RNA sequence: AUACUUACCUUAAGAUAUCAGAGGAGAUCAAGAAGUCCUACUGAUCAAACAUGCGCUUCCAAGAAGGACGUUAAGCAUUUAUCAUUGAACGUUCAUUGAACAUUGAUGCAAACUCCUUGGUCACACACACGCGGAAGGCGUGUUUGCUGACGUCCCUUGUUUCAAUCAUUGGUUAACUGAUUUUUGGGGCCCUUUGUUCUUCUGAGAAGUGACACCAAUUGGUGUUAGGGGAGCUGGGGCCUUUCAAAAUUUUGGAAGGUCUUGGUCGGGUGGAUCUUAUAAUUUUUGAUUUA
């Protein structure tokens, strides 16, 4: 997976904001989040094909500004899904997120 | 009675008005004397046909009901009648 | 369009809008309307006038559509040859800035008749 | 409800455009307040020429236009 | 004794309209006019099986990309050819016509 | 019944239609018209844009340079005289060629303004009601003015100059007259 | 402005919530109509405005949306640039006579550049998940009215923001300290397109004012502007908390009062207008001659 960076958080609340990023970069995972810590921050998630796409990168955003790409410090759910107990792991990690 | 538009119609006189007709026609001209049944009078008549062509009447009489639309002038955005507030002065007695 | 028009308003209510009516030759007028009566004549401000062509209405069966375009300007269409209207674009000042506005045209009014008073004074 | 301003084609040469390809030229002998149109001497022209009696009178419904062909 | 003041006890109802033309509407009525101009939120109107004008009459109303979606129609009342009521509705609630009952009444 | 009318103030007590023609050809309501026309335009013409003008966020700026002001009578002067020069640009037109073929065979059927045919009935027909106390055409041919320098035309007009640059002109003409 | 003269014209109708009772019009015939009509009467629904919420929903900065009635551009491909009569030559060509836009177009396919107008280029922050005030709509609650409106408060500032110093006042703790507010000085940032360097006038930030000013025509006539922000007083609404009283089985509901927070403001009429009925389903817009047979 990889996550980008600078994103224009005013854009959009759900699923336009998946639709103007998927337009711009013309993938299976495109989580972004409303909440004020993930703000201008987004993650794609295809592993190596994504990377290749990663490697590709120079991309500016449909509002403006330039994002900045990196790759993803553990990963998304959707490549734990791929590698797959998993509800286990996702179990713990609310009960980690509760506390 | 009339109602804003057609009082519009009123007001646009001798001013260079063209009118599209049901019939594709749109004469182009000076508004001689517009009536309130929308039956429109116009002078120095540019007209063109549906054919293509475009000829030249002096004086036409279009009636009503055929008029597709009239364009009067652009300045007319700015008219009296359309200022939604202006008090009467008192109707007479 | 997005523009999510007003749930509760007809025609009254929707003035300056921008409109796209649409009449019986398929023609459609583009503009805002600033006065209705009632048997619909309009008054379109800055009109713009678009068909399709014979041609162009072959691709249109069943995409990109060379509509054609006069520029009408301040016309004034009438309620026998149209079909329908709906909204395109909202007006430019705000509900507020509207408000304020019919508020300062008012109190000019009132003034305006105070001057008639005045003279006839 | 008013009565149309023919008043100056009075006696004047005009020229209908009929339905939409109807031209009849006469002399407007009169009118009503639905433009029902009296002519004298109508002679419809084909872009051939056909005559049509004396007087003639021609339903305000149909007629779309009408051209002052004399003076005025 | 007209059946429009019938369409005036509709307001919020889902309907589907065929006009004139032979475009057909599907979306609820907010009101009607007293000489049938209907203004109808909420539409997605079709056009079925080709009339040219009305071709031309349905891509040109916005949001075409052969099903329109639109947010808001006012539809002329002689554009109006026929209506169709919910089946749900029940009829011989909405004929009884107080208009017409007083009138008996006043008689 | 009444007909209001917008620019007079006054109403019509019954309307018909030829009160409306009498009322309309009025020199009153066309005076109070003509003022009408002419303010809502000097009011759109004067009245100032002040834009939203959505001020962006940004080194380089190491120049400055000094904005020049001017007094409030200087200001009102200033303005005055645009107002006085943007009246005369709308207002005046070019002469010449009335001017030019003053002598002509057929300027006066054609410039001499309702000889033309084209535009000709307009202005007998455009002549306003001449109820209070108080044309050069087709007759004239070639044989009227043979010779047009034998009695004395005046010359060609001497071509205008922006007085600004007035001051910036060849001083010291070749050729004096 | 006044007088005189002439010309033209003088009234479409009705209703303004709807339904059911209370009472009236206390119904002119031997105890009674039925109905219909009115109402500061009540109850129910509906409509409109205002206020408040909705842990409502959506949209808000080189690019995104829209447009070019611009170009590159004769870019490339295709098609078309009258009829009739007479004569001649082998349907065609030429000549004569009579009758009635434009090829650099038109149509299709795009593509690119340039340009234009708009927008929270907000506040916060620049980080490893799975914020307030804006704009548009929907829903809910409450008030008010059954159409609408016309006719018969004070003070400060208007380049802004932040930091330090000085002084005044007020509170707390033991003359010292801390906090708040106001004034002055100075510095930094942003901005001055405020394009006329700024609600109006004048002067080169200051001064005055809240009928005046600005301006076009010929003192008269016409149009526009008289603002924006902040605070206080007062008032309206919502939320919380406390007290009291009532009802139901410590809890719930309703009313009142006080405190705190947030938002907003500072009777009549032959009158007209708006909406809806009726003339009005017969040629002029709503009771069909625009699915081309
Ligand atoms: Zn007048």
């Amino acid at each position: 997976e990889n996550y980008t960076r600078l994103l224009l958080k005013h854009i959009n609340p759900n699923n336009k904001y998946a639709i103007n990023p998927s337009l711009p970069l013309p993938l299976l995972e495109v989580s972004i989040s409303r909440s004020s810590k993930m703000t201008n921050q987004a993650f794609l998630t295809f592993q190596e094909e994504a990377d290749r796409f990663l490697e590709k990168y120079t991309a500016l955003k449909v509002q403006g500004r330039k994002v900045r790409m990196g790759k993803a410090r553990t990963n998304s759910l959707l490549g734990x899904x791929x590698x797959x107990x998993x509800x286990x792991x996702x179990x713990x990690x609310x009960x980690x997120x509760x506390x | 009675m009339n109602g804003i538009p057609v009082k519009l119609l009123n007001e646009a006189q001798g001013h260079i008005v063209s009118l599209e007709l049901t019939t594709g026609a749109t004469y182009r001209g000076k508004l001689v004397e517009s009536e309130d049944s929308m039956n429109v009078q116009l002078r120095d008549v540019i007209a063109t046909e549906p054919q293509g062509a475009v000829t030249h009447m002096d004086q036409i009489f279009v009636r009503g009901s055929q008029i597709k639309f009239i364009v009067v002038p652009d300045l007319l955005k700015n008219a009296p009648l359309f200022k939604k507030n202006s008090s009467r002065p008192m109707p007479p007695i | 369009s997005k523009i999510q028009v007003a749930h509760s308003s007809r025609l009254a209510n929707l003035i300056d809008y921008k409109l796209r009516v649409l009449t019986q030759d398929g023609r459609v007028y583009i503009g805002q309307l600033m006065a209705f009566d009632k048997h619909m004549n309009l008054v379109l401000n800055e009109c713009i006038e678009e068909r399709v062509p014979k041609t162009q209405l072959d691709k249109l069966r069943p995409l990109n559509i060379k509509v054609e375009k006069r520029v009408l300007g301040l016309t004034i269409l009438r309620g026998e040859q149209i079909l329908s209207t709906v909204v395109e674009d909202k007006p430019l000042l705000s509900k507020k800035e509207r408000l304020v506005r019919d508020k300062k045209e008012k109190k000019q009014a009132q003034k305006q008749t105070k001057l008639r008073k005045e003279k006839e004074k | 409800v008013s009565t149309p301003e023919l008043k100056k084609y009075m006696d004047k040469k005009i020229l209908l455009n009929i339905n939409g390809s109807r031209k009849v030229a006469g002399i407007l002998r009169g009118y009503d307040i639905f433009l029902n149109v009296v002519l004298d001497d109508a002679m419809e022209i084909n872009g051939n020429n056909h005559q049509l009696g004396l007087q003639t009178v021609i339903r305000g419904n149909s007629i779309i236009s009408l051209e002052a062909l004399d003076a005025i | 004794m007209k059946l429009v003041n019938f369409l005036k006890k509709l307001r919020n109802e889902q309907v589907t309209i065929e006009l004139k033309n032979g475009t057909t509407v599907w979306g609820t009525l907010q009101s009607v006019s007293p000489q049938m101009n209907a203004i109808l939120t909420d539409v997605k109107l079709t056009l079925p099986q080709s009339n040219g004008i009305a071709m031309a009459s349905l891509y040109l109303t916005g949001g075409q990309q052969n099903i329109a979606s639109l947010q808001y129609i006012n539809i002329r009342g002689n554009t109006i050819r026929q209506i169709i009521l919910p089946d749900s509705l029940n009829l011989d609630s909405l004929l009884v016509d107080q208009k017409q009952l007083n009138s008996l009444r006043r008689s | 019944t009444r007909y209001y009318c917008e620019y007079c103030h006054s109403y019509l007590t019954h309307d018909t239609l030829s009160v409306r023609k009498s009322h309309l050809v009025g020199k009153n309501h066309l005076r109070i018209t003509a003022d009408y026309y002419r303010n809502k335009a000097r009011d759109i013409i004067n009245k100032h844009n002040h834009k939203r003008r959505h001020i962006g966020k940004r080194s380089s700026q190491n120049e400055t340079l000094k904005v020049t002001c001017l007094s409030n009578k200087e200001k009102r002067h200033i303005m005055h005289v645009k107002k006085m020069n943007q009246k005369e640009l709308a207002q005046t037109s070019i002469d010449t060629l009335k001017l030019l073929y003053d002598g002509s065979p057929g300027y006066s059927k054609v410039f001499v303004d309702a000889n033309r045919f084209d535009i000709g009935d307009l202005v007998k027909a455009s002549k306003l009601p001449q109820r209070a106390n108080e044309s050069r055409s087709r007759d004239e041919t070639c044989e009227s003015n043979p010779f047009p320098r034998l009695n004395n035309p005046k010359k060609l007009e001497p071509p205008k100059i922006l007085s600004q640059w007035s001051n910036t002109i060849p001083k010291t003409s070749i050729f004096y007259s």
